[PDB]
């Protein structure tokens, strides 16, 4: 909210940021270490979305670096088919079966109507998701605000677009709605929202001007498939996230400069929705007491593994999503016998780790 | 009024064994009967409410009266007081329960389901062993029973002495 | 019977309280308006009993103490109640 | 004599007390019987020390809970029921009958009142609550009253989480 | 004691409530522990997210506070007539109090609150109401010494408790009545002696401890949910659902000592025919807990693919594989249990 | 007790008669269907008071149930100091009031004794 | 040879509420997963005053 | 030899199963009235 030049400088944190990736904070932390001491006028959140195309990532850098907030790249499946020792899993495509085969967004411009669109969908919807909580975690435990390019709330608009055009059937919807349902309440919504309303065909110009091989070749970016995001951004998302989170639209901050965005920012107040306890505008953040403070940030920095274990929701009525059981053994035979995902990341001797016999720390909000 | 089945050899006092009987078969009828009209029928008015009481302990009561007939009748014809009298027992109360069930197979079935439910009595009765006896062994305590105390509060003195009297 | 001439009477009472505690009512309220009536003669036996002894009585206020909190507490969990369901009737509660 | 009538009215209200279905008709049957028993349990004792306390407890009890009816169960009704006015006038009646008539000297309660004492009872001339409530502050039964007030104190913290004040008002919506 | 400080008090008051109520010398003594017990697990129970939670917290309150009433009720009679905190001959007056600590715990007449406040419970609250809450009430009826009523009670909790539990998919639900049939055999083992109970209860705490974070820590809460579970090694998955069978007390692991030494005890006091009929009832009780194992014994599975990994808490994971270890291979160790003999 | 019921009831019926006077001795009009309308400023009303009244000291209220039962150990205080042991009674009483005052400045700082907002 | 394994249709059996549904019983449908029922938000229903003139 | 084997057991166990769910399908009303009714029944066989 106050950028470098109303502050006259780098942000000057309260206190010093708790060290939220190496200490866990549980309850037995929450005693001697508090919350609200470390909030600031920009302890917020800022999700920077728009079309497909848009220029929101150059934009979010540049912007984080005004507000000196956090930046989060958005999420991609190289996430999923990148160990950490930086390994391809995509290479072992060959040996897997059919339906196991990797999956991408250069797949899914391709050939958009294979049944691992479905799987796809959810995988970049559980991917956010994650993300998201990770900012949460960053934001309460530092103080400092964080910058996201598309937030887990904005992303079932792909899911739907991609239902209009026929590529989901009624089934992987259905299902995609149980899982939002069921995972997206427990999170914080956002205090600010950007978006940069590119018309439906500079969008489709824009796209031709990356010049990346998949798009530019593929046919899912039709009038059709850009024009239906288009009318689920503004009637479904934005219609509804405005009640809680400031809402800013332009028509391309990618094209325009961002120091006038910043200057706009920065003259949207927002204390005014703080005099009445349960107006709806940024309800989520307005905890009155110092217990509240900490359930949230323990509830993130702590409980992160409840938050993605309720993606188990058995549904196998959808034959689309369902793995079958001999494929099942195959690939767990292939996948977990890959260099570096014999053990669990920071234990595989092979990939040159080293010093094992006397290791005994795991990292926190890790994996297994 | 309070007669026990057993007071009297098997062929004997059938008035005794009825009432012993019936007992036992009106007490488990209301027992269920108020599960029945509370939880599962619910019957409405205070008329109907009563036909489950009598539908749930009527014939109930007729098959504890047929077991002890039979048994009774039984133990007369033969001239002797055995096993298969119970068994022959059984059956009875077991063709009540079908006629009581509309089902054929019903009171068949759970004849014998009866039927060797009394044989095993007779056995108890005859042998000289309970079904739920008196405990024999009634443990209070581990090894330190009277060792283990951790009260604080200092005891006062004693009041009684296990040395013999003086005086 | 000395039971019958001394202590029947509470018993009694305290019996017809219970069944006002198990009665179809739609408030929940009517639950606590007969709980604090089934307290008030449980205190009229316990206050029997430790009259029998002849400095006793201080008793009475434990049980009272206690009395209030479960009061206090029963009141509690309505309104408890009220801000998830809206409203403390019997038959808005699913039934298991 | 007033105990036995004590006794008619303590059991008249009860058996009304069980047919009342509207909060207030029942607040209003709970509020005069906690004055009877409130008076009943004093004759039986060498003091009514214990029905002030009762009285002044219950009431404090009385007024929070027509808040919480005033505001839950508002809209409600009542039907005078000729049957049970005829029932607890006819064996109110019937009872007080049996007071005029009754050996009421068998009737009376065995517990001691301060004149059931005898005279030479040295310890009946105190004070009049002094020895009764003496050891409640003192070893080893006071530290049971310090127990309490960690209770009480305790319980003061479970209502404020249980209620959640800062999440809104109540209303019956 | 997960969210808050406040979280922690309650807990700790728990056990003092308790406390006060096993130590009591007197009645009276013993009731006012309840009254602590009573309201330091409501605050513990109630949570505004859940429209079923606030459900729960009244169920219990209502069951609880009739309980505490009714029991201080008898316990004053029982002293009016006697004078003494003990009866010399058990009679009626001596049954209402049974009536009320069995309803206090939930036994097989008056269990009917118990599975119907469970919905609404998170996985560590059921494990204080399962384990730990059964203590001060199983614990007073020591005192008593009824047979036929403690009897009756054994011979409907084992069958109320098992044949209830087959057509429910809840696990929640589900372990309710499979606790209902573990307390019939506690109240078995309450007739005999209490340092069986005292061991058999240990051991029944322990096993569902494990059980409770096994869900609580993938917080499963429905049968599917067990299929469409994703584990690394369908050898891990195999090896954790093998604690159900101890639950069930199948003699090659630790859950089944606890029940043999109640066999062990009540056949040396004669008990032949009570064993009959809860041995036999434990079988349909072994029968839905292989059906939680359908999902681990066979061991391919058809599951959604939308999951490769694990995310799980280190801490509950780490103590629970120390808890499974011994649920599996801790029948070795009876050698060096001394409580026993 | 016995001398004070008698003249309790024998107020009740004084005061009683007082009104069964008014009810006599009031002039007597036949009433219309507005003059026992209620009043509301004379205008109709559009809602029964019958009408769920929110409550925002609700919180107060059941505080006001607790504090009262700890007026009940107090009182007897006085009763019993010419009786006690000086030290339990000094400590005991001291650490009595002293929950208490701990107890509402707790409170207080917690901001739970303001009303609902 | 062919192998079967625990397929849908063999899970289906527990996918209800209950293993053996019933008229009563079959009309219902599973809680949510996550085992929180978020209240739903009702009406706001105001008491009014003709404050004044009188 | 199933008949009176399993298959009808479990077809008979299965459906008292159903049976308990119905009576667990009321309200805490009723169950709390069963319990006062065995209170009843006790205290009426304490006075004779
Ligand atoms: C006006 C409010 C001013 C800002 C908050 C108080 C600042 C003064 C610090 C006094 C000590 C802490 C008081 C407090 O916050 O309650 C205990 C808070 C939690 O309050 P609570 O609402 O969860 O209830 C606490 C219940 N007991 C007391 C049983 C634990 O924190 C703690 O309990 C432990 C940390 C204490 C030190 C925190 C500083
Ligand atoms: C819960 C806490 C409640 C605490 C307040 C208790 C008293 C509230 C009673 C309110 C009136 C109840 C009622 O409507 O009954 C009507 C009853 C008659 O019942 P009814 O059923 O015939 O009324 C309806 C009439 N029809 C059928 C025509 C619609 O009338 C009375 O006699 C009530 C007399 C009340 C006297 C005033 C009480 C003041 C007490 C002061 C303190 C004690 C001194
Ligand atoms: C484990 C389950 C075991 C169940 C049964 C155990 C008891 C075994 C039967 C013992 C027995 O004595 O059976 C034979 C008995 C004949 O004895 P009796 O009654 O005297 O008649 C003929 C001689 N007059 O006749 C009977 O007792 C009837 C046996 C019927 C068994 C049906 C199964
Ligand atoms: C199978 C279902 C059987 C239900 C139980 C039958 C039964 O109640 O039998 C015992 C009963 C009383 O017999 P008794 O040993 O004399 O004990 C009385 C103590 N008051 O009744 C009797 O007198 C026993 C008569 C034989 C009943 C055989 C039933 C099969
Ligand atoms: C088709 C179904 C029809 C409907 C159900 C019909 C049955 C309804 C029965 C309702 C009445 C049940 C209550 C009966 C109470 C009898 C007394 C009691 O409580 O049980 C004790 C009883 C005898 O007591 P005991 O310990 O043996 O000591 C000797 C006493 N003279 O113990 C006994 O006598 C036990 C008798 C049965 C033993 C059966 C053992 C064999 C089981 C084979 C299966
Ligand atoms: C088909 C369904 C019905 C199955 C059979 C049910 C009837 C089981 C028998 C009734 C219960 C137990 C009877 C009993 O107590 O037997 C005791 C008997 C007498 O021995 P004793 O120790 O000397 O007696 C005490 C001192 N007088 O001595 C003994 O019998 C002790 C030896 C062990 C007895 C175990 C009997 C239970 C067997 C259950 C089989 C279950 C069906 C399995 C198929
Ligand atoms: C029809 C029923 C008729 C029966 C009468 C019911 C009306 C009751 C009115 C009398 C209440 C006052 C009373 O009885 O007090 C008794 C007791 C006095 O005790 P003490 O301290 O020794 O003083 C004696 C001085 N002579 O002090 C107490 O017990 C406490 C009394 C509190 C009184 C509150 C006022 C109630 C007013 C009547 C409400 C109706
Ligand atoms: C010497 C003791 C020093 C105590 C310092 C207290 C200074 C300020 C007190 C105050 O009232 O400031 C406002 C503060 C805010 O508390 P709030 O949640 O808004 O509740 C209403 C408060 N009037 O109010 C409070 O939080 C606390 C108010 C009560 C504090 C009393 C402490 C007395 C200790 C002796
Ligand atoms: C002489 C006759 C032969 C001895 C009878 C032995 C009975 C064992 C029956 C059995 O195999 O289990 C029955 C049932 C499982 O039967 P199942 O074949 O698997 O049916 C398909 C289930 N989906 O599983 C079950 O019913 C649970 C086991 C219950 C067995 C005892 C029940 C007795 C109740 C009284
Ligand atoms: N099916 C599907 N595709 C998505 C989703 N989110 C992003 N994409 C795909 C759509 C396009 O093929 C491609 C567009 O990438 P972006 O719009 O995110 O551009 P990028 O972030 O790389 O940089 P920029 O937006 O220009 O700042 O990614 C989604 O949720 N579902």
């Amino acid at each position: 909210i106050s950028g470098k030049t109303m502050r006259g400088g780098p942000r000057v944190p309260k206190a010093a940021p708790y060290p939220y990736k190496t200490k866990k904070y549980s309850v037995f932390n929450a005693i001697f270490d508090k919350t609200s001491k470390r909030f600031d006028e920009n302890s917020k959140v800022i999700c920077v979305e728009g079309p497909i195309a848009a220029g929101k990532s150059k934009f979010a850098k540049e912007l984080a670096e005004e507000l000196d907030m956090e930046y989060y790249p958005a999420v991609d499946l190289d996430l999923i088919y990148i160990n950490s020792y930086g390994y391809d899993m995509r290479k072992l495509d060959p040996q897997l079966p059919p339906s196991c085969r990797s999956y991408d967004v250069r797949n899914f411009c391709l050939d958009p109507s294979h049944d691992l669109a479905a799987q796809f969908q959810i995988r970049m919807y559980m991917l956010r998701y994650s993300q998201y909580i990770d900012a949460l975690q960053h934001v309460l435990s530092t103080g400092q605000g964080v910058v996201l390019e598309r937030s887990p709330y904005s992303d079932f608009v792909f899911m739907e677009a991609m239902f209009r055009q026929g590529y989901l059937s009624r089934g992987a919807r259905s299902v995609y709605n149980e899982l939002r349902q069921n995972t997206i309440g427990e999170l914080l919504k956002p205090h600010l929202v950007i978006y940069l309303d590119l018309p439906v065909d500079a969008v489709k110009k824009q796209i031709k001007a990356r010049n990346v091989d998949y798009e530019v070749q593929s046919k899912v970016f039709s009038d059709a498939y850009l024009s239906d995001l288009e009318q689920l951004y503004k009637q479904q998302y934005l219609k509804d996230i405005s009640t809680h989170a400031e809402l800013l639209i332009y028509d391309w901050t990618a094209g325009g400069e961002t120091e006038v965005v910043v200057e706009d920012i920065e003259r949207i107040d927002f204390n005014q929705f703080e005099a009445d306890i349960h107006n709806k505008k940024m309800l989520d953040w307005r905890f009155p007491l110092e217990a509240e403070w900490c359930e949230a940030r323990i509830k993130y920095c702590h409980e992160k593994p409840d938050l993605m274990n309720y993606f188990n929701v058995p549904r196998f009525d959808v034959p689309e999503l369902v793995r079958s059981a001999d494929d099942g053994k195959v690939w767990r035979d292939v996948w977990f016998n890959a260099p570096g995902m014999k053990y669990r990341p920071g234990y595989n001797a092979d990939m040159g780790d080293e010093g094992l016999l006397t290791k005994t720390k795991i990292g926190i909000n890790q994996g297994i | 009024l309070r007669s026990k089945y057993y007071d009297h050899p098997d062929g004997e006092d059938a008035f005794g064994k009825i009432v012993a009987t019936n007992k036992y078969a009106v007490s488990a009828g209301v027992a269920w009967s108020m599960f029945d009209v509370l939880t599962l029928s619910k019957p409405q008015g205070y008329l109907p409410t009563l036909g489950r009481f009598a539908y749930n302990t009527g014939p109930l009561m007729g098959m504890a009266t047929a077991f002890t007939l039979t048994t009774l009748v039984a133990t007369n014809a033969r001239g002797k007081d055995d096993k298969i009298n119970y068994l022959i027992g059984g059956f009875a109360a077991g063709g009540v329960f079908g006629a009581w069930k509309h089902n054929h197979v019903a009171g068949l079935c759970a004849g014998l389901f009866l039927g060797i439910a009394g044989v095993i009595k007779k056995m108890s009765i005859e042998q000289g062993w309970e079904f739920f006896p008196n405990t024999p062994i009634k443990q209070y305590g581990g090894l330190n029973i009277a060792g283990n105390d951790w009260t604080i509060m200092a005891d006062p003195p004693k009041n009684w002495t296990t040395e013999k009297p003086k005086e | 019977m000395i039971m019958i001439l001394y202590w029947s009477l509470p018993m009694i009472l305290f019996i017809l309280g219970l069944f006002c505690f198990v009665s179809n009512r739609k408030h929940l309220l009517s639950m606590l308006l007969s709980l604090e009536f089934i307290v008030l003669m449980l205190f009229f036996m316990l206050f029997i009993y430790l009259n029998m002894l002849n400095y006793e009585s201080y008793f009475s206020m434990m049980f009272l103490t206690f009395s209030v909190c479960e009061g206090a507490l029963g009141l509690s969990i309505l309104v408890s109640m009220i801000r998830t369901h809206g409203n403390d009737y019997f038959q808005s509660f699913s039934i298991m | 004599m007033i105990q036995l009538m004590l006794y008619s009215l303590i059991i008249t209200t009860s058996i009304i007390f069980l047919n009342m279905i509207h909060p207030l008709a029942l607040g209003l049957t709970l509020l005069i019987q906690t004055i009877f028993v409130c008076l009943l349990t004093g004759l039986m004792t060498k003091s009514f020390w214990y029905s002030y306390i009762l009285f002044l407890i219950f009431l404090g009890g009385m007024l929070v809970l027509f808040i919480y009816v005033t505001s839950l169960a508002s809209n409600e009704m009542f039907n005078l029921s000729m049957k049970l006015t005829l029932f607890s006038s006819l064996i109110l009646i019937f009872m007080l009958i049996l007071s005029f008539i009754m050996d009421k000297t068998s009737s009376s309660l065995f517990l001691m009142n301060n004149d059931m004492q005898s005279i030479i009872n040295m310890n009946s001339y105190f004070m009049e609550n002094s020895l009764s409530l003496n050891k409640l502050y003192n070893f080893p039964t006071n530290f049971i009253t310090i127990l309490l007030m960690n209770y009480l104190l305790i319980t003061l913290i479970v209502i404020v989480k249980i209620t959640k004040l800062f999440k809104g008002p109540i209303r019956m919506m | 004691m997960f969210n808050n400080s406040s979280k922690i008090l309650f807990i700790t008051i728990m056990i003092i409530g308790t406390l006060i109520t096993v130590t009591s010398n007197s009645w009276l003594g013993a009731w006012m522990g309840l009254e602590i017990n009573l309201l330091s697990f409501i605050p513990l129970l109630s949570d505004n997210n859940n429209l079923m939670s606030t459900e729960a917290s009244l169920k219990y309150f209502l069951t609880q506070v009739l309980a505490s009433t009714v029991l201080l009720f008898s316990s004053i009679l029982l002293m009016l007539k006697n004078n003494m905190n003990n009866e010399i001959n058990e009679s009626f007056t001596s049954m209402i109090i049974m009536s009320a600590l069995l309803l206090k715990s939930g036994a097989a007449p008056f269990h009917f609150w118990f599975p119907n406040m469970m919905e609404g419970l998170t996985w560590m609250n059921a494990l204080m109401l399962m384990t730990w809450q059964k203590i001060a009430p199983l614990m007073l009826i020591s005192y008593l010494n009824i047979k036929y009523l403690l009897l009756i009670s054994v011979i409907l909790s084992v069958i109320i408790g098992a044949i209830g539990g087959l057509n429910q998919t809840s696990l929640r639900k589900l372990m309710a009545f499979s606790s209902i049939n573990h307390l019939g055999w506690m109240l078995s083992s309450l007739m005999i002696s209490e340092s069986i109970w005292l061991i058999y209860f240990f051991f029944y705490s322990f096993l569902s401890f494990v059980l409770t974070f096994m869900f609580n820590i993938f917080k499963l809460f429905h049968l599917n949910q067990l299929f469409s579970w994703f584990v690394n090694s369908k050898i891990l998955k195999f090896t954790l659902f093998m604690n159900f069978l101890s639950l069930g007390g199948l003699p090659p692991f630790l859950g089944f000592l606890p029940k043999w030494l109640v066999i062990q005890q009540l056949t040396l006091c004669n008990q032949y025919f009570m064993l009959t009929l809860m041995m036999m009832s434990t079988l349909i009780t072994l029968f839905f807990y292989l059906r939680i194992c359908y999902s681990a014994f066979m061991m391919n599975y058809f599951e959604n693919n939308w999951i490769m990994k694990m995310n799980m808490n280190s801490i509950n994971y780490n103590m629970y594989m120390i808890m499974t270890f011994f649920s599996i291979f801790g029948l070795f160790l009876i050698s060096l249990f001394y409580f026993m003999f | 007790m016995f001398s004070i019921i008698f003249i309790a009831l024998l107020i009740l019926l004084i005061t009683t008669i007082v009104m069964f006077l008014a009810s006599i001795l009031s002039k007597k009009a036949l009433i219309d269907r507005e003059k026992s309308s209620p009043f509301e400023c004379g205008f109709d009303p559009k809602s029964s008071s019958r009408l769920p009244f929110s409550l925002r000291f609700f919180l107060i209220t059941i505080i006001f149930l607790i504090f009262d039962v700890e007026i009940a150990l107090i009182l007897p205080m006085i009763i019993i100091m010419k009786y006690s042991n000086i030290m339990i009674w000094t400590i005991t009483s001291i650490i009595f009031i002293l929950i208490l005052l701990i107890g509402l400045y707790h409170e207080w700082n917690q901001g739970m004794l303001n009303w609902s907002n | 040879a062919a192998k079967w394994y625990p397929d849908p249709e063999f899970m289906k059996q527990f996918s209800g509420p209950v293993m053996y549904p019933d008229e009563v019983t079959s009309l219902w449908t599973v809680p949510p997963w996550n085992s929180k029922v978020t209240p739903v938000e009702k009406s706001v229903r105001n008491l009014t005053l003709n404050f004044g003139p009188q | 030899s199933e008949y009176f084997g399993g298959q009808h057991l479990y077809q008979k166990l299965s459906m008292y199963s159903k049976t308990l769910f119905l009576m667990h399908n009321n309200s805490l009303k009723i169950y709390l009235l069963l319990f006062v009714f065995w209170i009843l029944i006790l205290l009426i066989l304490l006075f004779l």
